[PDB]
C-alpha cells in the first residue's frame, strides 16, 4: 500500500446537496479494499459531515480559508508518505477509478490528469499526452507554439472547452522539486508548469498525462444542474402507496399526504407534502416542505426551503432557507 | 465536364542565375531532355486534352524547340496552346488573360512548368467537385499538398508551409509560412467557433499543383493587391474558406533553386516517381534511347565506358559520349556528346552538352553546359556552378559558392575565359 | 510446386537480352514519409518480379495438359518460328 | 486472486494451448487500484509490458531485474517465520501474476531461475538488511557482468570477425546487431549493410534510427524480396532471443528463410547471442510453445481500402500473428558470444559451465 | 446401370475422395445375374477382379481386351441409333462399372482411347458385320505389334545394353521385367537376380518362380528391411504400370521408398515401360488418384491372439493400405522402350511422334 489519497475543500463544497453528497459514484466503486489511505481536509464543524459515507478510516485535518492548494498541500506535506490522489471534495463523476490512475503508470507520469468533453488544452495524436493547458489568465495575446514542440510532435489536437474533471494523480518528484520553490502556487495552474523543455522542477524531460472520460458530466460546486438529477445506486423509503416517482430520490421518513409524488426530483429528508407533490424536476432539500397545495414545478428548494400553500416559483433557485409563505417567486431567483 | 489546365512557365520572384540567359528557367535538362517535357507528361500522365503554356522568353528557342516534339502535331492527346511575349511578366497577368481571353469553363489545373510529379490527381478533383455540388460554392478551392517529415532535402526552408486545419471537414485556417520565424503563435479568435477542436499540421510540402475554378479568377481579378498565390490564400484567409486534402504516397515539389535541382534529380533515378524513368524514351530521341541496369546505372548507346570505370550508385551517359579510365561516379549524370577524358574523377557532376574534359580532373557536386573544355584539376566543393562555354584550366579552383559564367558582371569573369585570374 | 501458366503468357524470351528482365517501381510501397530525417541516404529500391530457376518447379497446369518444366522447347519449336523470334 | 484475461477473437485451428491477449483492456481493470497483495513495481511491469513499448530482446530483462530491484529491496519482514523460505513462495504469486500478464520469455527464466537459486543460496542466517544488500548486489553484478561484459567481449571478437568488402545484411531486433554495426564502425572499416524486415512490429526501424545516427552507407529492402538479395552479398547476421539446447535460432519470425536462400548462394550466417539468452528448455520446431500479439497488427492500408477491418463478420476468417521461430540447428554455421566463436551443433557444453560448477 | 459397392468399417480423415471396398461383399450380390443389363464379359472380368484374379502389369489389358472383344465380336447392330456411336456410349456403363469394381490402371485408359479412335475411325457407311471384323483386325494387330514387338525389340535392345555379371533387382511382378530376365539369361550371360516383395501380397512369386524355373539364381529380401541390400546392388530393373508425362513412373507401394533408397548411392535404375504405357493425366503427390484395397487384409498370425479381429469395438483406431504410387522424375532416368533408350524427362515427345503426326 504505497500512493495516498488527499481530499481539497473549495472553488468558485457542500452546497447542493438535498440529502446526500451524490459523490458515491467514487466512494461505491472502489471502496472494497479500496480507497484506505484518504485525508479530509474540506470545509470545529468539518469532522460531522461525513459521518454518513461508510469511509473506512479518515483523516480529517483542517486547512485556513485561503486555499493555495499548494499550500494545501504545504500544510501536510510529511504526512505525504508517498504519492498524492488528490480528489477534492468538489467532485461527482462516476468514471472508472482504476484506468484514470492506470494511465498514471503508462509511462509513469511524474503528474497526471482526467479532463473530460476558452480555457485551451493541447494534447498529442494518440489523446495520451497533454503538452500545454491554459486558460485566459495568462493570455491576453492569443497563444504561443514554441519551435520544438512543432518540430517534434507535428501533429497536435487542440482543445478549448475540454472541462475539468479534478482527478489529479501526482508523483512527489515533482512536488519536492516545485513545493518548495514557493513562486508557484495555484496547483491547477502549476499544470502550466509542466517545465519541460528548453526554458527547478526538472532539478538535472518529464512526464505528464490525461485521459481525455466520454461519459458522465464535470464537478459541480454549486449546480445540482445533473447531481441533484444523478441516478444514484428510489432505494430505500416509504410513500403514502401513490408516490410514483420517476425513479426520484425520495428521502425517507417523508411527509407524504394525497399522491405526494415529486417525479424526477430530489425530495429529500421530511419532503412533506399535505397534497399533490407532482413532478417537480427539482430538489426538495432536507426539512423543505410544500405542503397543502405544492406547485412544485422546477423550482429549487434547497436547504431547509420554505415555499408552500400554492409554492409559485419556476426556473430558479428558490428559496434557500429564507421563510417566504406565499413565495410567488419568478424566473429569477428567490432571496437568501 | 471537360479538363483543361494553363501551365505557366517562370514566376520571377527569381532564383536561377545565370542559367536563364541563354537557356531559359523552363528549358533546363534534368536527364538530358527539356524540362518541359517532364512536367507535359506529368499533365499528359493525368488525363487532360488541352493544356496552355504561356511563353515570355525568346520566342525563337521555344518555337524551334516546340517544332520537333512529336505533340506538335494532335495526333496523341494533347496539342499544346503556345503564345509570344507581349508584355508578359508573371503569373499576374497570367490570371488576367485567362479571365480576359477567358479560356475557362470550370476546374482546371493551376501549376508553373517546374513541377514534376506522379500525383493522377483526378481523386480530390472529384472530391472538390462533391464539395462544389452540396454545399453552396462556399468552399473555393482544395489544395493537394504532401504528408512529411519536418526534416527532408525538398522542405528546404525557402516553400516550408505550417497550416492549421480541422480534420473532419478539412477546411484550412492559416498558411502561415517560416521563412524565418522560430516563435508561432495563431489567432485564438477561430477557435471558440470549433470547440470540438482543431489539428495543427507541419507534415506538409507544396506540391504547386492546385486546382482552381474561376472564381479564383473573380478573386484575382477584382482584388489587384494579391499577385502570387502565398498572399493571395492568405488574403482569402482572413476574410470562402479554401480546402485541404492530405494525399499518402506519391509525390512532387517544384524544382525553385538548384537545391531542388539536386534533389530532383536524385529522386527521379532513385525513382520515387515512376512511370516517369527517363528509360522511357518521352521524347522521339534515339540519341536519348537508354538501358537500365543494377543499381540504377544507364549506359547509353555507344557509350564507350573507360576501363575500369567503377559505377555504383545513379548515374547516365549519353550518344556519342567517350568517358575515360578510372571513374568512381555516384548519384550523378552526364550528358551528350561528352568527351570526358582519362582518369577524370566525378561525383554528382551534371554535365550538360558538348563538353570535352581534359585528362586528370577531380569534379565535384557540379552543374556545368554546353561547349565547355574543361581543364586539369579543377577540383570544386558543393554547390559550385560553371556555366555556358567558359573554360578554366590548370586548376583555377572555386570555393562554396561560384556564381560565374562566360557574361561580364554575373560572372567572376571578363570577355575571356577563366584561364587567369 | 504446380504452376498455373496459360499458353498465352509463355514467352520465347531468354534471361540475357539486356536488364529491365525485372521492373522496378516507386519505393514509397516500402517507405513512408514519416519517420524523421534518415531517408535522404538510404537507396531503396524493389522490383515487382523475381525470377527462380526452371529446375526446381514441378509441373504444369496448362492449355494443352501437364508438361514437365524443360519440356517447353517443343511448343516453342511449334509455335515460334525461331529465325523470326529476334524478329 | 489474480482474475484471468480472456480470449480476444477467433483462436488458430492449432494452437488450443497458449491464450490470446489484448492491449484494449488491462488485467489491471478488475483489480483494486491500491495494490493490496501484488505490488506495484511488479503491475507497472506487467503494465508497461501490455503496450508492447519494451519489447526488445535484452530489454525486456533488464527491466524486469531493475524492477525487481526495486521490489525485494523495499520488503519488510513477518514475524516468528523462516527468513529465506518466507521469499520465493511468496515470489510464486508475482512471477505467475507476470506469466498472467504477458507470458515470458527465456531470458526472464534466466532471471527467475537466478534468484530462485540466490535466495536458496543466501541462507537466514543473517539479519534482513544485509541479505538485501547482497541481493542488490548480486543482482547488480548479475546485469553488469552479463549484459555490458558480453556487450564489449562480442564486440571486440566480432570486431576480429567482420571483414571489408563484405556488403552484410542484418534483420535486425535487440540492442546488439545496432551495437556491434556501430563500433564495428567507429573502428573505420568500410561495409556496406542492407536491412530488411516485416510487419507487425516492422523491426527495421530500431536499427535503421541507430545505424544512420551512427553514419553508414546503405540500401533498403525487405524479407519478400530477399532473394534479390541473392547474388552479391556476401555475408549476414542475425540476433535471436534465445538459442536452445539444440543450436536452435529463436527470435522474432523474420529469421528463417534469409538463411537458406543466401546458402542459395553459399554466404553463410552469423549469429550474435552471448551468453545470457541461453536455456534449458528444448522445442523442436515451430508451433510447440511461442506467444502470440494482439492479432489485430496486421492490418494494410490503401487509403480507405483497409482489407481486414472486421474479421469476425464471417463466423471464421480469422487470422493470428506467431511471434517465436525456430530453424534446425544444420545450416546456422556460427555463435558469436563470450566464449568464442561456437559453431552450431557444441551449444550445450557452453550451457554447461557456468551452472555452480 | 449398376449400383455401387458398400463401405466397410472406417476410414483415415485424409482418403474421403476414395473408397473402400471389401471382397466379403461384391458388387453381383444383387444385380442382373444372367448380364444383359450390361454385357457378360464385364461382370465377368469385374468379380474376378473383385478377388484379384487378374492383377498383372499388362495382363489386366489383355484380360478386359478379351472382355471387350467378346463385347464386340457378338455385337447386335439396333437400328435407329447409328452405325458406330451406339457402341462408345454404351460402353460408358462399361468403364465407370469397372471403375465402381476395383479401379483402372492406366492401361487399361490407354486401351479406351485406342479403341475409341478406332471405331470413329470406321462409321457409317460401311456394313456392321465386315467393319466389326475390320475392328478385330485392327485391334490384333495393334496388340500384337505394340505389346509383343515392343516387348521382343527391347529385348534385343537390353541385350545389347546388359552384359556379365550385372547383379540386378526387380521389385517383382510384371510379364517385362521378369521376361528381359529370362530372355537375356538364355543366350550366353550370368547375373544374380535378387527379388524384393512386400506385405499384404506378398508377390515376387511369379517373378522368383519363373526364374527358378528358367534356371537363374535368386535372393530375397522384403522391403521393410530394403537397406541390407544398400550396399551391394549393382543396378535395378523397377517393374512399373505406368508412365506419366512429368518424366515418372507408376507402380506399387514398394517400388516408393527403393527408388530414393537406390538414388542415394547413384546405382542407376532402369524402368521397364514400353511404347503402351505412355499416359497423359500427370499427377505429382502420391495420395490423389491412388486405389485402396480391402483394408481388413494386413491381421497378424500370432497363435490366435490377433490385435486385428473385432477392431470395431473400441472408439477411434483404424486402418488403411495403399496400393500405387508414384516417384519424382528426379530419380527415375532411363527408361526401356522401342525407338531407343529415352531418358525420363524426354518421354512425351515420343509420345506425340505416335499420335497421328
Amino acid at each position: 500500500m504505497e500512493f495516498q489519497a488527499v481530499v481539497m475543500a473549495v472553488g468558485g463544497p457542500l452546497l447542493p446537496v438535498g440529502n446526500k453528497p451524490l459523490i458515491w459514484y467514487p466512494l461505491n466503486l472502489l471502496e472494497r479494499v479500496g480507497f484506505e489511505e484518504v485525508i479530509v481536509v474540506t470545509t470545529k464543524a468539518l469532522c460531522a459531515e461525513f459521518k454518513m459515507k461508510m469511509k473506512p478510516d479518515i483523516v480529517c485535518i483542517p486547512d485556513d480559508a485561503d486555499m493555495g492548494t499548494a499550500d494545501s498541500l504545504r500544510y501536510i506535506y510529511p504526512k505525504l508518505k508517498t504519492d498524492v490522489l488528490v480528489l477534492s471534495c468538489d467532485l461527482i463523476t462516476d468514471v472508472a477509478l482504476h484506468e484514470v490512475v492506470d494511465l498514471f503508470r503508462a509511462y509513469d507520469a511524474s503528474l497526471a490528469m482526467l479532463m473530460r468533453k476558452r480555457d485551451f488544452i493541447g494534447v498529442d495524436s494518440t489523446g495520451k499526452r497533454l503538452l500545454f493547458m491554459a486558460n485566459e489568465a495568462d493570455l491576453d495575446e492569443e497563444l504561443v507554439i514554441k519551435g520544438s514542440i512543432l518540430q517534434k510532435h507535428p501533429r497536435i489536437r487542440f482543445h478549448t472547452g475540454l472541462v475539468d474533471a479534478h482527478l489529479y494523480c501526482l508523483k512527489k518528484y515533482i512536488v519536492d522539486f516545485l513545493m518548495e520553490n514557493g513562486s508557484i502556487t495555484s496547483i491547477r495552474s502549476e499544470l502550466i508548469p509542466y517545465l519541460v523543455r528548453k526554458q527547478s522542477a526538472s532539478s538535472q524531460s518529464l512526464d505528464i498525462y490525461s485521459f481525455i472520460t466520454l461519459n458522465l458530466a464535470p464537478y459541480d460546486a454549486c449546480w445540482n444542474a445533473c447531481r441533484g438529477d444523478r441516478w444514484e445506486d428510489s432505494s430505500a423509503q416509504i410513500v403514502s402507496k401513490h408516490l410514483v416517482g420517476v425513479d426520484s430520490l425520495i428521502g425517507p421518513e417523508t411527509q407524504i399526504g394525497e399522491k405526494s409524488s415529486i417525479k424526477r426530483s430530489v425530495i429529500g429528508s421530511s419532503c412533506l407534502i399535505k397534497d399533490r407533490v407532482t413532478i417537480t424536476n427539482c430538489l426538495l432539500m432536507n426539512s423543505v416542505t410544500v405542503e397543502e397545495g405544492s406547485n412544485i414545478q422546477g423550482s429549487v428548494i434547497c436547504n431547509n426551503a420554505v415555499i408552500e400553500k400554492g409554492a409559485d416559483i419556476k426556473d430558479c433557485l428558490i428559496g434557500s432557507g429564507q421563510r417566504i409563505e406565499a413565495k410567488a417567486k419568478r424566473v429569477n431567483e428567490v432571496i437568501v | 465536364p471537360p479538363l483543361q489546365a494553363v501551365l505557366v512557365a517562370d514566376s520571377f520572384d527569381r532564383r536561377f542565375f545565370p542559367i536563364s540567359k541563354d537557356q531559359p528557367r523552363v528549358l533546363l535538362p534534368l536527364a538530358n531532355v527539356a524540362l518541359i517535357d517532364y512536367t507535359l507528361e506529368f499533365l499528359t500522365a493525368t488525363g487532360v486534352q488541352e493544356t496552355f503554356v504561356f511563353c515570355c522568353w525568346k520566342a525563337a528557342q521555344i518555337k524551334e524547340h516546340l517544332l520537333k516534339s512529336k505533340w506538335c502535331r494532335p495526333t496523341s492527346l494533347n496539342v499544346v496552346r503556345i503564345i509570344t511575349s507581349e508584355l508578359y511578366r508573371s503569373l499576374g497577368d497570367v490570371l488576367r488573360d485567362v479571365d480576359a481571353k477567358a479560356l475557362v469553363r470550370s476546374d482546371f489545373l493551376l501549376v508553373y512548368g517546374d513541377v514534376i510529379s506522379n500525383i493522377n490527381i483526378t481523386r480530390a478533383l472529384e472530391e472538390h467537385r462533391l464539395r462544389r455540388k452540396l454545399e453552396k460554392n462556399v468552399s473555393v478551392m482544395t489544395m493537394i499538398f504532401k504528408e512529411s517529415s519536418p526534416s527532408h532535402p525538398t522542405r528546404c526552408h525557402e516553400d516550408n508551409v505550417v497550416v492549421a486545419v480541422d480534420s473532419t471537414t478539412n477546411r484550412v485556417l492559416h498558411f502561415q509560412k517560416t521563412q524565418g520565424l522560430r516563435r508561432f503563435a495563431f489567432p485564438l479568435s477561430l477557435f471558440q467557433g470549433s470547440s470540438d477542436g482543431v489539428e495543427v499540421r507541419y507534415d506538409l510540402l507544396d506540391c504547386h499543383i492546385s486546382i482552381c475554378s474561376p472564381q479564383v479568377a473573380q478573386l484575382f481579378t477584382d482584388n489587384f493587391d494579391y499577385q502570387t498565390r502565398d498572399d493571395f490564400v492568405r488574403g482569402l484567409l482572413v476574410n470562402n474558406q479554401i480546402h485541404m486534402h492530405v494525399t499518402a504516397k506519391e509525390y512532387g515539389a517544384r524544382v525553385s533553386n538548384l537545391h531542388m535541382y539536386s534533389a530532383v534529380c536524385a529522386d527521379v533515378i532513385r525513382r520515387w516517381v515512376y512511370p516517369l524513368t527517363p528509360e522511357a524514351n518521352f521524347t522521339d530521341s534515339t540519341t536519348q534511347s537508354c538501358t537500365h541496369s543494377r543499381h540504377n546505372i544507364y549506359r547509353g548507346p555507344e557509350v564507350s565506358l573507360g576501363h575500369g570505370s567503377i559505377l555504383e550508385e545513379n548515374v547516365l551517359l549519353g550518344s556519342g559520349t567517350v568517358i575515360g579510365s578510372n571513374c568512381f561516379i555516384t548519384n550523378s549524370v552526364i550528358g551528350p556528346g561528352c568527351h570526358i577524358g582519362d582518369n577524370v574523377v566525378l561525383d554528382q557532376t551534371y554535365l550538360w552538352q558538348g563538353v570535352r574534359v581534359a585528362a586528370g580532373a577531380q569534379i565535384h557536386q557540379s552543374l556545368l553546359c554546353d561547349n565547355a573544355e574543361v581543364k586539369e584539376r579543377v577540383t570544386l566543393k558543393p554547390r559550385s556552378v560553371l556555366t555556358s562555354q567558359v573554360v578554366v584550366g590548370p586548376n583555377i579552383t572555386l570555393p562554396e559558392g561560384s556564381v560565374i559564367s562566360l557574361h561580364p558582371p554575373d560572372a567572376e569573369e571578363d570577355e575571356d575565359d577563366g584561364e587567369f585570374s | 510446386l504446380i504452376v498455373c501458366a496459360p499458353m498465352f503468357k509463355l514467352s520465347p524470351q531468354f534471361p540475357n537480352e539486356e536488364d529491365s528482365f525485372h521492373k522496378f517501381v516507386a519505393p514509397e510501397e516500402v517507405l513512408p514519409f514519416t519517420e524523421g530525417d534518415i531517408l535522404e541516404k538510404v537507396s531503396v529500391h524493389c522490383p515487382v518480379f523475381d525470377y527462380v530457376p526452371p529446375e526446381l518447379i514441378t509441373l504444369f497446369i496448362s492449355n494443352i495438359g501437364g508438361n514437365a518444366p524443360s519440356y517447353i522447347y517443343r511448343l516453342m519449336s511449334e509455335l515460334y518460328h525461331p529465325d523470326d523470334h529476334v524478329l | 486472486q489474480v482474475p484471468t484475461r480472456k480470449d480476444y477473437g477467433s483462436k488458430v485451428s492449432l494452437f488450443s494451448h497458449l491464450p490470446q491477449y489484448s492491449r484494449q483492456n488491462s488485467l489491471t481493470q478488475f483489480m483494486s487500484i491500491p495494490s493490496s497483495v501484488i505490488h506495484p513495481a511488479m503491475v507497472r511491469l506487467g503494465l508497461q509490458y501490455s503496450q508492447g513499448l519494451v519489447s526488445g530482446s535484452n530489454a525486456r530483462c533488464i527491466a524486469l531485474l531493475r524492477a525487481l530491484q526495486q521490489v525485494i529491496q523495499d520488503y519488510t519482514t513477518p514475524p516468528n517465520e523462516e527468513l529465506s523460505r518466507d521469499l520465493v513462495n511468496k515470489l510464486k504469486p508475482y512471477m505467475s501474476f507476470l506469466t498472467q500478464c504477458r507470458p515470458l520469455s527465456a531470458s526472464m527464466h534466466n532471471a527467475i531461475k537466478f534468484l530462485n537459486k540466490e535466495i536458496t543460496s543466501v541462507g537466514s542466517s543473517k539479519r534482513e538488511e544485509e541479505a538485501k544488500s547482497e541481493l542488490r548486489a548480486a543482482i547488480d553484478r548479475y546485469v553488469q557482468e552479463k549484459i555490458v561484459l558480453a556487450a564489449q567481449a562480442i564486440s571486440r571478437f566480432a570486431y576480429q570477425k567482420i571483414s571489408n568488402g563484405d556488403v552484410i545484411l542484418v534483420y535486425g531486433c535487440s540492442s546488439l546487431v545496432s551495437r556491434i554495426l556501430q563500433e564495428a564502425w567507429t573502428e573505420g572499416r568500410r561495409f556496406r549493410v542492407v536491412v530488411v524486415d516485416s510487419r507487425p512490429w516492422l523491426e527495421g526501424r530500431h536499427t535503421l534510427r541507430s545505424l544512420v545516427h551512427a553514419g553508414v552507407p546503405a540500401s533498403y529492402l525487405l524479407i519478400p524480396a530477399a532473394s534479390y538479395v541473392l547474388p552479391e552479398v556476401s555475408k549476414v547476421l542475425l540476433g535471436a532471443h534465445a538459442l536452445l539446447a539444440n543450436g536452435s535460432v529463436m527470435s522474432r519470425v523474420g529469421t528463417a528463410q534469409l538463411a537458406l536462400v543466401a546458402r542459395a548462394h553459399n554466404v553463410p550466417v552469423l549469429v550474435c547471442c552471448e551468453t545470457y539468452k541461453f536455456c534449458e528448455r528444448v522445442q523442436t520446431d515451430a508451433f510447440v510453445s511461442n506467444e502470440l500479439d494482439d492479432p489485430d497488427d496486421l492490418q494494410c492500408k490503401r487509403g480507405e481500402h483497409v482489407a481486414l477491418a472486421n474479421w469476425q463478420n464471417h463466423a471464421s476468417l480469422r487470422l493470428l500473428n506467431l511471434v517465436y521461430d525456430v530453424t534446425p540447428p544444420e545450416l546456422v554455421d556460427l555463435v558469436i558470444t563470450e566464449l568464442g566463436m561456437i559453431p552450431c551443433s557444441s551449444v550445450p557444453v557452453v550451457l554447461r559451465v557456468k551452472s555452480s560448477d
